[PDB]
């Protein structure tokens, strides 16, 4: 049809990979690392859906704030989410992540890791059940689908 | 009752040492951490944090100080303290506010 | 036969042990964690090691 | 020429994935991402100072065991002779005596790691 | 008896009340208290000067072989002259009981560190310099603990404020996280919930 | 009370302008039309509901009067320094600009910020810069109380100028027109750009004048490359290169489909020298005093070095040498 | 050499900034003359030690109040 057409097909082959292979960085702070492991355990299994972690930041693409983030960790947490090469996503699960959660008015709490990196996804919970967190993945799947970088460069 | 030292003298010598050991180790702490200021400032920042508790006058609460700044000495010799918690002496993010009168009466009470 | 160079030798020890200066064992320095597999996510064991 | 010709494709193929690599995907460069890795903290000193290494010695005894191994090799072509009592007589006592250097070694606790 | 009363027995409380008397008798020089709760726990309240002589003799002493130090705590009561109360607690397995050595300090006034006593202590100090500004004297590697590794304060103390002073961001500005004084969108709410009729008179202190 | 839309906050000066304004805790537009990614920097710059994202187009006038709709201040931040397939550098620096004055004009906005260059001519050398003096009249036309801003360099981390030097070092050797001399440079930092940006954004004296917001010190291009490769600790091999060949050279690198190294117009502006003052406020007047060069330039420069050199004092490189022209 | 002790001692207290290097001289008290501080005197100690390749205890340098008595010292 036209070279916009041939752009928006490639643009969707873009995010059909990244979306489909999305690697989340061995990363967990507090209780929600415990839901995190049971969405990895067999009874919903992010692997199914292509998602496999990895330890290294090099190898990542999201990053899973699970856990309160505290005063003392907030650098490193930064440090890791810059180290990550681009492109790179945050979803920030439990509400010790989403804002300060239990721990809000506390002297050494970070209200929320979107203070520190901007995050992509927010679960609710305390902490979010393993499918609240696997729902919260397939919506960040959704927003890849729905990037057109391509486009935009074409259009510009 | 002495923590350490008995007297003020000697609860200054302490606190000399200390301010040799942190002049001494601004330049290996620059060099190290990869800090974005001179020797001259990290040196000038020792020297304004030694003169913010230059009132004090007793020896025990002297002692404490000494203390305090000996383990945050430590805390910096080893990289325990990175750059982000070591450009914090410097508030290279607060936009002073004014102490005049007018100004104060101005923006808000 | 001194000579002007030779001025700053000493004789040798009279066992060949010389007292040698102490050296200094720059053990390496590991940030094992926090961000780490097996240091639960939220530990910093500053590790000395040799080798 | 037939051999030359794949290995010059394989590089050639490795290079060009390289290549794609590199000048394909869009590139954000700045310090915070470009440092070192270290669990999410800096290095607190630089990777080049001394590694102490806790089999040295058994990394110069693999040496003396790889030039074994170099003396060992031309047997199949060794046992083709009629001097089959010398070639067996020869190989016997080579091995023994790497066997023997080994025990030595084992005994006087070189295979331990130094602590 | 009473089903929703807690069931109490005498023969633990004689038994501590007695050993309470021969701890106190055995070291005279350091003990200023001696008590034990209707929980039955014996609680010793000495000099500050007599913590490690104390805690030798509870480790070492036949007749009381205290040797785990299950806890060392500081409480703040600022209205007293000595602010912080050191509580060590304590579990002989050989006679399968537990003890309570209390101590008092000033933020100018050390203890001496118990390392040499009980290893165990060695973080426990740590914790208690760090959150309360108690300092202990001979101690191997004294420093913070928990606190962030540029913060100021004891967080503890009853003067602190909850949320502290200080609050970290990332500024894109400089790049990194920033340590600005603190803002809340919403404040902390201090509900007042004290009632004006006193709920206990055996704990009626005299006008 | 202000809210401030900015229309070019996308950008290397934009992000800085929406932090600032974001610290002053005004409510900030975002109008943008890149991918929603990009926007992610800014995400984080202001608490809750403080930042409001919209999409726009500069086609779409409906876009931009929905941008400039409930602001009582509009900073005009577009630019860019090539001329896109579809924008050239007459539409970005005129037909945008007038636009989005017209239509917060009809919107009424109490002020307007549009950002030129100090070297912004009707006679220069430079399409850019003949384009941005054409802007400035058309905006002071159709928001005849707009005030005007004309940066010089602007230098930082995501900079296009210090930043473009030290990636001379790909080619080995630097070509410059006449070695650097007869070229006068004045670079401002970006930080005291987005300060002065942000206070005339309030400061009652402001309205309906032009600044020039340049730095403290004058360099000759020379100097200025040469302290750039001795803070970046490479080897700086200078060469003269007459501006024909140089146009050239930027010829064939902008006819790259993304974003080219440099251009005619690039090489055009880095060897036009800067003007001086002449009576025009600067950034002292509106309360921002200019950092120098030589403090920032190695949180720029650091990331430029190899391993060797990566670790070295700001103090071990000898400072440029200031005209006083 | 002692002239060349008190030479060295002149370059180090004029490369020192603080002090006034035409009223600086051999006769001269840090503090009551020159005006610097206790924290002053041990940064020109602390010059001293760099210069000379000689460390300095505290009980000794905290007399050293005048280039004279520095030079003295050093003669040691
Ligand atoms: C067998 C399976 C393995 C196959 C491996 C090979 C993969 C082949 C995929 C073919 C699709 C090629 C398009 C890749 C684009 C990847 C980089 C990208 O998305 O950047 C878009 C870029 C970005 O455009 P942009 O410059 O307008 O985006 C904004 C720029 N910043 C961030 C600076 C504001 O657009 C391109 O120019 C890509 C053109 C590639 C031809
Ligand atoms: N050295 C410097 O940086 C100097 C800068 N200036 C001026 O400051 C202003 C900022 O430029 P700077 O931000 O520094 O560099 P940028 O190129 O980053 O500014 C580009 C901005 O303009 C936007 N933009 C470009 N084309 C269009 C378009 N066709 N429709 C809508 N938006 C568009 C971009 O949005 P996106 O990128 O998302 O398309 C981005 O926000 C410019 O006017 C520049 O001339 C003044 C003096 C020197
Ligand atoms: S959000 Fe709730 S469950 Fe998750 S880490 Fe925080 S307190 Fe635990």
């Amino acid at each position: 049809s036209r070279a916009e057409y041939v752009v928006t097909k490639l643009d969707d082959l873009i995010n059909w990979a990244r979306r489909s292979s999305l690697w989340p960085m061995t990363f967990g702070l507090a209780c929600c690392a415990v839901e995190m492991m049971h969405m990895a355990a067999p009874r919903y299994d992010m692997d199914r859906f292509g998602v496999v972690f990895r330890a290294s930041p090099r190898q990542a693409d999201v990053m899973i704030v699970a856990g309160t983030l505290t005063n003392k960790m907030a650098p490193a947490l930064r440090k890791v989410y810059d180290q990550m090469p681009e492109p790179r996503y945050v979803v920030s699960m439990g509400s010790c992540a989403n804002g300060g959660g239990y721990y809000h008015y506390s002297y050494s709490v970070v209200r929320g890791c979107d203070r520190i990196v901007p995050v992509d996804i927010y679960v609710p919970g305390c902490p979010p059940t393993a499918e609240a967190l696997l729902y919260g993945i397939l919506q960040l799947q959704r927003k890849i689908k729905r990037e057109q970088k391509l486009k935009i460069w074409y259009r510009r | 009752k002495p923590i350490f030292s008995r007297d003020l003298n000697e609860a200054k010598r302490r606190v000399r040492e200390l301010y040799r050991a942190w002049y001494r180790e601004v330049p290996n702490t620059v060099h190290l951490m990869q800090l974005d200021i001179t020797v001259k400032q990290g040196r000038d920042k020792v020297r304004e944090m030694f003169m913010k508790n230059a009132h004090v006058t007793d020896p025990r609460v002297v002692d404490l100080l000494v203390i305090k700044g000996k383990m945050e000495l430590q805390e910096t010799i080893k990289v325990w303290k990175q750059r982000t918690h070591v450009m914090r002496f410097f508030h290279e993010t607060e936009t002073p506010r004014p102490k005049d009168f007018l100004s104060k009466f101005y923006m808000g009470h | 036969y001194p000579s002007k160079e030779t001025a700053h030798w000493k004789p040798p020890p009279w066992n060949d042990v010389d007292i040698l200066k102490e050296k200094a064992v720059t053990n390496m320095t590991l940030n094992f964690g926090p961000q780490h597999p097996a240091a639960h996510g939220v530990l910093r064991l500053v590790l000395e090691l040799s080798g | 020429m037939n051999l030359y010709t794949v290995i010059f494709i394989n590089i050639l193929l490795s290079l060009t994935l390289i290549l794609v690599a590199f000048w394909l995907p869009q590139m954000n460069l700045y310090s915070e991402k470009a440092n070192p890795y270290e669990c999410g903290f800096d290095p607190t000193s630089s990777a080049r100072l001394p590694f102490s290494m806790k089999f040295f010695l058994v990394a110069i005894t693999f040496l003396l065991f790889d030039l074994e191994i170099a003396l060992l090799l031309p047997l199949p072509w060794a046992i083709q002779t009629i001097k089959t009592s010398t070639m067996m007589i020869m190989a016997f006592i080579l091995v023994t005596i790497l066997s023997l250097g080994l025990a030595y070694e084992w005994t006087q606790k070189g295979l331990e790691w130094t602590e | 008896k009473r089903p929703t009363v807690r069931p109490r027995s005498d023969v633990t409380h004689k038994q501590l009340s007695a050993f309470g008397e021969y701890v106190a008798e055995i070291l005279p020089k350091y003990v200023q208290q001696v008590q034990v709760s209707c929980l039955d726990e014996l609680e010793i309240c000495i000099h500050p000067d007599g913590v490690i002589p104390t805690l030798t003799f509870l480790r070492d002493h036949t007749n009381a072989q205290f040797k785990s130090l299950a806890d060392l705590t500081a409480v703040d009561v600022p209205t007293r002259q000595n602010r912080f109360e050191i509580v060590y607690n304590l579990l002989s397995l050989r006679f399968n009981s537990r003890i309570r050595v209390k101590t008092y300090a000033d933020e100018l006034t050390p203890i001496d560190s118990i390392v040499s006593v009980h290893i165990a202590a060695n973080w426990y100090e740590r914790e208690v310099w760090d959150m309360f500004g108690v300092f202990f004297f001979n101690h191997p590697d004294l420093r913070r603990i928990l606190t962030d590794y540029g913060f100021e304060g004891h967080p503890f103390r009853k003067d602190f404020p909850l949320t502290g002073y200080v609050e970290l961001r990332y500024d894109d500005e400089v790049k990194r996280v920033v340590a600005e004084p603190v803002e809340l969108a919403q404040e902390f709410r201090k509900f007042d919930l004290n009632s004006p009729w006193e709920a206990f008179p055996a704990y009626r202190q005299p006008p | 009370g202000v809210v401030a839309t900015v229309f070019g906050a996308t950008g290397f000066l934009g992000r800085y302008v929406v932090n600032h304004l974001g610290r002053m805790g005004s409510q900030v537009i975002i109008p943008y039309r890149c991918d929603v990614y990009d926007i992610m920097h800014l995400r984080l710059m202001g608490d809750l509901g403080q930042l409001t994202f919209l999409e726009w187009d500069a086609r779409d006038k409906d876009s931009i009067r929905k941008a400039v709709q409930h602001s009582n201040v509009v900073i005009n931040l577009i630019g860019r320094e090539w001329e896109t397939r579809n924008f050239d550098f007459e539409d970005v620096f005129v037909n945008i600009p007038r636009a989005i004055a017209q239509a917060s004009k009809e919107a009424g906005v109490e002020r307007f910020i549009h950002v030129s260059h100090l070297n912004a001519s009707m006679k220069s050398s430079s399409k850019s810069l003949r384009s941005k003096a054409v802007g400035e009249k058309e905006v002071r036309s159709v928001f005849p109380e707009a005030i005007i801003i004309r940066p010089s360099d602007i230098f930082g981390r995501e900079d296009r100028f210090l930043n473009h030097f030290a990636n001379y070092r790909w080619f080995l050797a630097v070509p410059l027109v006449s070695l650097g001399f007869k070229t006068v440079k004045q670079p401002v930092y970006v930080a005291d750009v987005s300060k002065g940006i942000v206070n005339a954004t309030k400061d009652p004296d402001a309205v309906g004048k032009t600044f020039a917001f340049t730095g403290p010190n004058r360099y000759l291009l020379f100097h200025l490359v040469k302290y750039i490769f001795g803070m970046t600790h490479r080897t700086f091999i200078p060469y003269p290169l007459p501006l024909f060949v140089y146009s050239w050279i930027g010829k064939l690198f902008g006819l790259s489909p993304f974003e080219p190294w440099t251009t005619k117009d690039k090489v055009e502006r880095i060897h036009i020298s800067d003007v001086m003052p002449t009576d025009l406020p600067g950034l002292e007047d509106l309360g921002v005093q200019p950092t120098p060069l030589e403090l920032k330039s190695i949180e720029v420069l650091r990331r430029h070095r190899t391993y060797r050199w990566l670790s070295s004092e700001i103090e071990e490189t000898k400072p440029a040498k200031t005209v006083n022209y | 050499t002692l002239d060349g002790i008190k030479d060295r001692v002149l370059y180090v207290l004029k490369l020192y900034d603080k002090i006034d290097p035409e009223k600086l001289s051999v006769n001269s008290h840090f503090m009551k003359d020159l005006g610097l501080d206790s924290l002053d005197q041990v940064e020109i100690i602390m010059a001293m030690e760099d210069e000379f390749g000689f460390e300095i205890p505290d009980i000794d340098a905290e007399k050293l109040m005048c280039p004279q008595e520095i030079v003295d010292y050093i003669a040691d």
